[PDB]
């Protein structure tokens, strides 16, 4: 909705439109108070649900940057806030490009190499940690929505307009996309910080393959992607799921849905068939750390919440320390 | 010729 | 107990059979007029033609920068009323790409030449109406002035500042493939393949 | 074979004022102006149809007998009463005059 060369409230005048990422304009601008220092400013839509949305995820990021003044969490440091034109504008710090960005100008099926991959997972884990010492669930862990440098050296978590608190968990199957969705959240359980571990993992997994990790098309897609993988799900995971009658049986048996007349098929037993190991893959330690990242990445995808590694396990792991 | 209708009376008043 | 209010009228309005409806509607007009929402209940609630066109009528005199009592006025007339009725709603509300695309697509090629020029003119922004002044380019016999009017639409959207997400363009390419606009529907997705080496 | 249809949806509800066309012929410079308030449409005054070779002003010498007494204080008659003197004096039929 901005226009190039307009000034945005008298001090960042607009040098370039870097495009709409989910709901909101992002542009770089100029601030013309700090010397010509580069910012980024993000226009939130004209609608109150949307300028309520902006106005959290501000608040959110202000409590972000008062949880760590040093910013050595890799979170996205917000400088201030203003309006224009009846929309909330943030003032940010600017970034070259996501990691979606950077996984499609590697190549189709390339990926990045492993010393980055360990470098975008520590950041991921400290963004976790964060977020946990915060009390603040993000569920948006996305390469889109995960920023980088000019070098690509770190990394910074942004795009907080779908978080949440964690005392106030909705039961509902307005989550996050298929491609980092968590079993739990799909089946309709509780949700925690875990969640938000398993997206990691998950973004983790698509950036050092270069693919999608579980590309299912709904949430029974996702659910059998989720049960090739990691097996099959508990009794008492599915038990505590408000929306397992939808995914599971009365005999706790798996119904799968496809197409072609919407056909269902039940399955007693769901047999891992999904093989980490051959899958994002050479010298001996390179070797190693996709070995190491394909036991984290198995750790902290498991199906159950409970039994997930946590943020301080997945930091002291042996692909984090190398 | 003055053409009446209702469109030009509802943009006129 | 609580009148101006447009949602207890229109509760009111729901509950109550069209022969109270009616005069509910009336004494809600008479507490709180100029109202979108209780003029189309009225309209929807007539049961007639003329009826209908008499409520859109009074909308349109009491509330001229209503884009909901436009596009029920026109929706229900003639053509040429249509376009008569599209006209006065694009001189009184000049923020409506839809009544504008309207008044374009129900006339000849010279009227919506300029009811494009207008619509540009008026709303430099909006990306509907050059794809509406496309597909009524290559609705004509013209058929190389598509991809040019693509081509000034693009650098018009580089020079406003809407930058292409490639993924209104896509759609905007399917429905004129659905409605017999190949050609610019192929440029579109051209330009959208182009802003959108292996990978 | 008989059927009970609505006798009020098919009557008119205006009336008097119930217009059965839609559009309204208007002449050549019969313009209309909105000044203050109100428009004001202004039909000036027609010129009127010019007469033919067999065609005039009949006086009372052609009324018969019966008729001129009736026409007592007029030498001529109007256009239209030369028109159709055929038709209302020497002719017993069903006459619509359209003046």
């Amino acid at each position: 909705r901005v226009n190039i060369g307009e000034v945005l409230d008298k001090r960042y005048n607009v040098y370039g439109y870097t495009g709409q990422g989910v709901f909101s304009n992002v542009v770089r601008a100029r601030d013309n108070a700090r010397a010509n220092q580069e910012v980024a400013v993000k226009i939130i839509r004209n609608n109150e649900l949307m300028q309520k949305t902006g106005l959290k995820e501000l608040e959110f990021l202000k409590k972000l940057n008062d949880a760590d003044p040093d910013d050595k969490f890799h979170c996205l440091r917000l400088f201030r806030h203003f309006y224009h034109k009846q929309h909330l504008c943030l003032v940010f710090e600017p970034l070259s490009m996501n990691l979606r960005e950077v996984l499609k100008k590697y190549g189709k099926d390339v990926g990045l190499h492993i010393k980055a991959v360990r470098s975008y997972s520590q950041q991921l884990f400290l963004a976790l940690k964060l977020l946990k010492r915060c009390n603040i669930l993000h569920a948006d862990i996305k390469p889109d929505n995960i920023l980088v440098n000019e070098s690509k050296t770190i990394l910074k978590l942004c795009d907080f307009g779908s978080a949440s608190h964690v005392a106030d968990n909705d039961i509902t199957p307005y989550l996050v996309s298929r491609f980092y969705r968590a079993p739990e959240i799909i089946i309709g359980k509780s949700y925690d910080y875990g969640i938000d571990m398993w997206s990691v993992g998950c973004t983790l997994y698509e950036l050092y393959t270069g693919k999608i990790l579980f590309p299912g098309k709904t949430n029974n897609h996702m659910l059998k992607l989720a049960m090739d993988l990691k097996g099959k799900m508990p009794n008492k995971m599915i038990r505590k799921g408000v929306f397992k009658d939808q995914h599971f049986d009365q005999n706790l048996n798996f119904m799968y849905i496809e197409v072609d007349r919407e056909k269902v098929t039940v399955m007693s037993t769901i047999n891992p068939t999904k093989d980490l190991l051959a899958d994002l893959i050479l010298p001996e330690d390179q070797r190693k750390k996709v070995h190491q990242l394909k036991d984290l990445l198995d750790q902290i995808l498991m199906l159950d919440p409970a039994k997930r590694i946590s943020i301080n396990q997945a930091l002291q792991h042996a692909f984090i320390q190398e | 010729a003055i053409v009446f209708n209702a469109t030009s009376e509802f943009c006129r008043t | 107990m609580c009148p101006k209010s447009e949602d207890v009228w229109l509760e009111a309005a729901r509950l109550q059979p069209g022969d109270t409806a009616k005069a509910v509607v009336a004494q809600a007009v008479r507490h709180l007029p100029q109202s979108v929402r209780i003029y189309i209940r009225a309209a929807e609630l007539e049961t007639d033609i003329r009826a209908k066109k008499r409520v859109l009528r009074k909308a349109l005199e009491h509330v001229p920068n209503s884009v909901r009592l436009w596009k029920a006025a026109v929706e229900l007339e003639e053509p040429e009323d249509a376009r008569i009725m599209l006209s006065r709603a694009v001189e009184c509300c000049p923020t409506s790409v839809e009544l504008w695309l309207a008044l374009a697509r129900l006339e000849t090629y010279e009227n919506a030449r300029k009811v494009l020029n207008k619509a540009r003119e008026n709303i430099p922004t909006d990306r509907h109406i050059w794809i509406t002044a496309a597909k009524l380019e290559e609705a004509n016999g013209n058929t190389q002035m598509v991809e040019k009017i693509i081509d000034r639409a693009i650098t018009s959207l580089r020079a406003n500042g809407v930058e292409i997400n490639r993924e209104q363009w896509i759609q905007d390419a399917e429905e004129c493939d659905r409605a017999g606009s190949v050609a610019t529907c192929q440029a579109v997705m051209r330009a959208v393949i182009g802003i959108g080496e292996e990978d | 074979p008989r059927q009970v249809l609505d006798l009020e949806d098919l009557v008119f509800t205006q009336g008097s004022h119930f217009m059965a066309n839609k559009r309204c012929q208007l002449p050549d410079g019969s313009f209309r102006r909105q000044r203050k308030g109100y428009e004001e449409v202004h039909v000036p005054a027609l010129k009127p149809k010019p007469f033919g070779s067999e065609e005039q002003l009949l006086p009372v010498e052609k009324l018969p007998k019966y008729a001129q007494a009736g026409f007592e204080g007029f030498k001529t008659l109007n256009r239209i009463q030369s028109k159709l003197y055929r038709a209302a004096l020497e002719t017993d039929e069903n006459l619509l005059l359209c003046a």
